DNA sequence: ATGTACGGTAATATCCGTACAT
DNA sequence: ATGTACGGTAATATCCGTACAT
């Protein structure tokens, strides 16, 4: 199991991988791939070395002090927890991070749409953000250089 | 300026699009294509936090002040990570 | 349903299209089904936007009558 | 010496009247006239009994909740003082307050451009306003129900 | 719909104004006429006050809560108001 | 002074003139330079305004271009 | 020089017609 | 039915010309 940001090579496939809820399959299976290709997002994917068991976004954004968003994060049902998933995001951070050394970020939001989630983003540090605000978690760039020492 | 955009609606709808465009100064035109790239953009992107609060302000300020100690679990991860 | 077709024809620059059929597809909706639908909300609200300006406006008259007279 | 609402009629003169201030004489005497008939505003007048001496302009105004604006009120150099000012006062409450019982007015407001005419509506009773309302002061409707009993 | 108003600039006012209509989706007509009676609103009604703030709001409706007693002068006023 | 001139000719509804005219009139200017004055800071204003926008893509492709490869 | 002002012919852009598709 | 699509003639509205004034 590794991961690698998406190939812009043609015939990629790998179908199918439920993750339990049917709004990130369907946008892993009809959204993603485009948005990568038209430079909307960069998605990563958790696969095997023969060519799918997970995938993330990331999204440049501003919160204007400039920062990068997780917007989505899967993990198949075969890998069942938050194991996988918290080592993408180590991943993502990872990105980030060097995209922050390179360009300047930060930190670094994240998408939390029900309590299971955000009780996940949660345990992995992410700042609980209020208000108009309630479904987006926090964590700073020098959070992730301590990560990293 | 050099492609098009065709489609087709109701009487109705059509009576309310072109009342709101002469009540904004607007051709249907001018009315519907902003109104449609000017919404279209509130989709293709939420590049944008407008975190304005008294308490998540503070909180984001915070954390790029006083920056939180990762945590087990991420360092856990982290573990997990190199392979 | 229960309603009839009436088109209409307007232009573009293709780089405006673009982003106007991808917002259109990510809402799971055709070109015509997203133009038509953010121009006819967008159309009720600056329908009853005005209408309390109207409505401010009448009241002000209102005040400003009886800041006339007695009567 | 009288108040009186300005009257539609025509040749109505009555030239100039000196207050001190050049920005009131101008409006009394190049818009204040037309801006009355216009109804963008109602404009009384303090004169003797052959045809000025003072005059104020009134203007309906929302803070929505509605009420009523006074915005510009002087009194010539002849007359010194805050005594017939404060009278123009009175007589613009009274006014206001008609209005109210008629079709409603929650209270009144005044705009002061300096620091002595702050201090004359503050010597009234208007309560300073602060932020981007520091030039205006507000009165309620109540207060002056209990000036006229 | 039934007036109209001419007047004359300079080729750089024109070039400015041109360009931001164009920034706009709008032409110089609407851009014109729009940013001039919709500036002209603001000169010719200032029938409105924006009291927002912590401390004037609450002034405000402390007064229209607690209504101040009419003071000396007020009442002095209006005696000499009668007349 | 220093420049020339050169016209703009638009149509409107004579209620549309009465404020406009009496703006221009209370603003002490005439019509021409009260429009003319009006449309040209607002032209300055969403001329401004666009570049920030340009401004904001351009760093946001920036980051975008940096969130994706070491180099 | 520039503010105000009227209207006629160039320009535009609003409509239909026409097409095949679902 | 309706979404997508091309272009030709009606409609518009952008220009000048022309006017007297400051």
């Amino acid at each position: 199991l590794t991961i690698e940001i998406l190939t812009d090579d043609a015939d990629y496939d790998l179908q199918r991988f439920d993750c339990g809820e049917e709004a990130l399959n369907l946008f892993l299976t009809t959204h993603l791939v485009r948005q990568h290709r038209n430079k909307i997002l960069r998605a990563y994917i958790l696969c095997r070395n023969t060519p799918v068991l997970g995938y993330y976004t990331l999204c440049g954004s501003c919160f204007n002090i400039p920062s990068v968003t997780l917007g989505r994060l899967a993990i198949d049902r075969s890998l069942q927890g938050q194991g996988w998933g918290a080592t993408l995001v180590a991943h993502a951070m990872k990105v980030v991070w060097s995209a922050s050394l390179a360009v300047g970020i930060h930190g670094l939001f994240v998408e939390a749409l029900n309590e299971k989630a955000h009780t996940f983003y949660k345990s992995l540090g992410f700042i609980p953000l209020v208000g108009e605000n309630e479904n987006a978690l926090f964590f700073p760039t020098k959070s992730i250089e301590l990560l990293f020492t | 300026k050099k492609q098009r955009i065709d489609l087709r609606l109701t009487d109705d709808d059509k009576s309310m699009i072109e009342e709101a465009a002469a009540i904004s100064n607007q051709s249907v035109s001018q009315f519907m294509l902003n109104s449609a790239s000017q919404r279209a953009a509130e989709v293709i992107e939420q590049h944008r936090r407008v975190i304005l609060n008294e308490e998540s302000w503070t909180r984001v300020m915070d954390a790029l002040s006083n920056p939180p100690s990762p945590g087990e679990k991420l360092k856990r991860a982290a573990k997990r990570l190199q392979g």
